[PDB]
Order: structure tokens, then C-alpha cells, then sequence
């Protein structure tokens, strides 16, 4: 679980 | 399926997601419920574990105590994922440590005994359908992942029926590709989500979609117009960086090379690394050490983030910059990102005076850096907002605030729960 | 989420 903003 | 979008074959991209129909900037793609979440050990207490909702007197756990919930009904409804956790926290005390990843895992595999067939988040992509890109793994990511694995046994065997080892790899090395952080309206990290439908769509450096979250349901709205042919991109990373940076974190997580207009034409790169116009203009040589010396004490701070007291902490920010401004500008992206971790720890420490200073320096250049409609950017116009009228600056705060207000607007929705409590801070101070 |  990684995507994202900052 | 989902009105106004198809799943298609993207060439050189797998799967992806297309418009059929026209999408102003603002409206509603869709909106996805999580297939399984998580509400991080930090954040418990602040929000309720079933809904995500922050809100003061939460109904504690009476058994393990460490999981709060907004009322009987959403302990009840949590029962069937909390019960991993709830005896064995209690049973292995200071020692019970699995990772949010494998907490993560363990309510997928849950989910999967109890609701085996296709669930409302998986109308064009379903879990079993993930990609894994497990051929593509390599020794030191197969070995963390075994170690995964060896802690979800060690924490969940009483509750757990494990597939075989193969499948459980397979498993972890999907959630690696497709997970989802949920963060709250400043950007701090409020947990881990699987949301299958909004994984499908692929990564631009440019997108024209923003993802954000209504406690645990993910809403995809458009921040660019989106025209009927058009794929639907989202953003994978933080924006802030270089193509080389970016495109280093794209390889390692994802297994591609991302083509987009950016990453292409690479417009943004002189600006993210501005140099000082010194009267010796700095030879190639110095920049790349210097560039080289910002990466490190990058991650020097990141592993010292884990045990260093607060101001030690923000002795390596400070020393760092100091280094770094013999050749870079204060908009130089690799300034900005030590003095958005200085930010951070004055902001753990209630030192708003200081944090309000990192946010003055650090808005400008991240208008610029990020695109029109950036998530960082409302919440750094948050944070200063909150800052100013915390420290009785009305005027000053009312402007940040509704500078936040006019991004989220767009990306969360006119409606938001966010933009509401918003304009009470403006009517209350 | 700061604690102010
Ligand atoms: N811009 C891009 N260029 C090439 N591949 C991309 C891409 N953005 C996303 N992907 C691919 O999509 C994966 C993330 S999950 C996104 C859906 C995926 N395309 C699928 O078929 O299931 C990445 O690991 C990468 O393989
Ligand atoms: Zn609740
Ligand atoms: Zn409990
Ligand atoms: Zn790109």
C-alpha cells in the first residue's frame, strides 16, 4: 500500500 | 459496471480506465467503498476504526482497549475485522509489532473467507485480478515479503486459514502494487486501504484525476477535463520531485518508466532544482554532489526519524539546509523537502512560531512545483491557515483558509465534510 | 492533523 501524494 | 467509463487495454499499460462521456473539472468520476482498510496505530483514539470519522469521546474497546469506535453500532459492524487484532493485542502486549501491511493483509484474507464472491468495490477489476508483477521481483523484495509472511502467521494463526506459501507471495506483492494510503484533510497518514476499482486506473506525472477519501470510501473527481476517448489517469506518488526522482520511485514500486508530458519533456526539472546565480556560476560537478548529498541526509532523516529526540531532529534539517544553501535557492526542492520535515517535527512539538515560519517559505514554491488543483498545496494553505489562527492571526488565517477551501472545492467536492469544518474555523476565531 |  503506497499510492498517494506525500 | 461504472456509467460514463469503460475498462480497456492500454497499449504498453495493462489494463486501464476510459471516459465515455464528457468529465468537467470538479464533477464525480465515481466513488469506490475500500474492500478492506485499516486505521493506522498512531491515529486510534482520534477516529472511530469502523468509519474513519475524528471526533472527540470515542466508545473504547472494554476488552483491548486500543481500538475506539463512534457507537456500539460501528463497534459492531467492525467485530468481524477487529477480532484479528482485539485478543491478540492484549495477549502479546509490548510485543505484538505486525506492520501495517501485513494488518492490511490479514483483513483481505478475512474479507476473502467471508465474502468470497465479487463485492460492490470490484464492479471492472476485482483483488484475484491484481496485477503482481511478481516475475519482476527481485531477491530483496522476495525476501521482505517472505518476511511478511512470517509475521502474518506469527500474529493471526488463531484466526487465519492461510493459502500456501505461493499464494500468500502472489497476495502481498499485489497489495504492494494496488494499495491505497488514506490521509486525512493535512496529509497525515490516517491508515491503509484496498479500493479494486480505483486501482484500475494507470499513473500520470500530469493527471487528470485526484483520489481522495470520505472516511473510508475513496471519490474520484477531475482536474483536468476529461473528454469521451480519453484514459483516466491518477498520480501514484508525490509530484514534487524531479523526472529522475520520480521515475526512480515509479521503477522500484510499480515496474515502469512513466512517458507523460513531464516526464517527457521534463519542463518542471530546472525549476525543482533551482542553483544560486552566484557570481561563480557552480560547475555540473558541484550540483550533482550536492544533489547527491541532499538524497543522503534524506534518508539519513528518514531512518533517524524512528529514534532521534525532536530537537536533535531539527538539528539535521537545519545543518542540512545550511549545506544546501551554498548552491541551492530556497524554492529548490531538495531545500524544500528538509524544511517540510522541520515543519513536521515543530508541528509534533506544539512550536507553532516555528512551524509557521516553514510554512511561509515552503507555499510559494510548492504553487509553482505541484499542479493547479494539489492536494499538498490545500493542505500546506491548512496548515498555514490553522497556524495563523491558532496564533490569533485572523486576517492572515482567513486568507490560507479559504485558499484551502477553493482547491478542495474541486478535488473533495463542494460538499465535503472538510469544507464545512473549514468555514467554522473562519466563524470562530 | 496538528493538536492545536
Ligand atoms: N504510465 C504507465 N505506463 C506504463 N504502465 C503503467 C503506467 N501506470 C500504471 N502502469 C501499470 O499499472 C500498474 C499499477 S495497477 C494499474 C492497473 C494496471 N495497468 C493493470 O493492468 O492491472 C503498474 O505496476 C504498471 O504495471
Ligand atoms: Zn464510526
Ligand atoms: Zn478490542
Ligand atoms: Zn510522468
Amino acid at each position: 500500500t503506497l499510492k498517494g501524494g506525500a | 459496471g461504472l456509467g460514463g467509463l469503460e475498462r480497456f487495454c492500454s497499449p504498453g499499460k495493462g489494463r486501464g480506465l476510459r471516459a465515455l462521456q464528457p468529465f468537467q473539472v470538479g464533477d464525480l468520476l465515481f466513488s469506490c467503498p475500500a474492500y478492506a482498510y485499516v486505521l493506522t496505530v498512531n491515529e486510534r483514539g482520534n477516529h472511530c476504526e469502523y468509519c474513519f470519522t475524528r471526533k472527540e469521546g470515542l466508545s473504547k474497546c472494554g476488552r483491548c482497549k486500543q481500538a475506539f469506535y463512534c457507537n456500539v453500532e460501528c463497534q459492531k459492524e467492525d467485530w468481524p475485522m477487529h477480532k484479528l487484532e482485539c485478543s491478540p493485542m492484549v495477549v502479546f502486549g509490548e510485543n505484538w509489532n505486525p506492520s501495517e501491511t501485513v494488518r492490511l493483509t490479514a483483513r483481505i484474507l478475512a474479507k476473502q473467507k467471508i465474502h468470497p464472491e465479487r463485492t460492490p468495490s470490484e464492479k471492472l477489476l476485482a483483488v484475484k485480478e491484481f496485477e503482481s508483477h511478481l516475475d519482476k521481483l527481485d531477491n530483496e523484495k522476495k525476501d521482505l515479503i517472505q518476511s511478511d509472511i512470517a509475521a502474518l502467521h506469527h500474529f493471526y494463526s488463531k484466526h487465519l486459514e492461510f493459502p500456501d506459501n505461493d499464494s500468500l507471495v502472489v497476495l502481498f506483492a499485489q497489495v504492494n502494487c494496488n494499495g491505497f494510503t488514506i490521509e486525512d484533510e493535512e496529509l497525515s497518514h490516517l491508515g491503509s486501504a484496498i479500493f479494486p476499482d480505483v486501482a484500475l486506473m494507470n499513473h500520470s506525472c500530469c493527471p487528470n484525476v485526484i483520489v481522495t477519501y470520505k472516511g473510508t470510501l475513496a471519490e474520484v473527481r477531475a482536474v483536468q477535463e476529461i473528454k469521451p476517448g480519453e484514459e483516466v489517469f491518477t498520480s501514484y506518488i508525490d509530484l514534487l520531485y524531479p523526472t529522475e526522482d520520480r521515475n526512480d520511485r515509479l521503477r522500484d514500486s510499480y515496474f515502469f518508466t512513466c512517458e507523460c508530458q513531464e516526464c517527457t519533456t521534463k519542463d518542471k526539472d530546472k525549476a525543482k532544482v533551482e542553483i544560486r546565480k552566484l557570481s561563480d556560476p557552480p560547475k555540473a560537478e558541484a550540483i550533482r554532489d550536492m544533489v547527491r548529498y541532499a538524497r543522503n541526509v534524506i534518508e539519513e532523516f528518514r531512518r533517524a526519524k524512528h529514534y532521534k529526540s525532536p530537537s536533535e531532529l531539527l538539528e539535521i534539517c537545519e545543518l542540512s539546509q545550511e549545506k544546501m544553501s551554498s548552491v541551492f535557492e530556497d524554492s529548490n526542492v531538495y531545500m524544500l523537502h528538509m524544511m517540510y520535515q522541520a515543519m513536521g517535527v515543530c508541528l509534533y512539538m506544539q512550536d507553532w512560531e516555528g512551524a509557521l515560519q516553514y510554512g511561509q517559505k515552503i507555499i510559494k514554491p510548492y504553487s509553482k512545483h505541484y499542479p493547479l488543483y494539489s492536494l499538498n498545496v490545500a493542505s500546506m494553505w491548512l496548515k498555514l491557515g490553522r497556524l495563523y489562527m491558532g496564533l490569533e492571526h485572523k486576517a492572515a488565517g482567513e486568507k490560507a483558509l479559504k485558499k484551502a477551501i477553493a482547491i478542495m472545492e474541486v478535488a473533495h467536492g463542494k460538499d465535503h465534510p472538510y469544507i464545512s469544518e473549514i468555514k467554522q474555523e473562519i466563524e470562530s476565531h
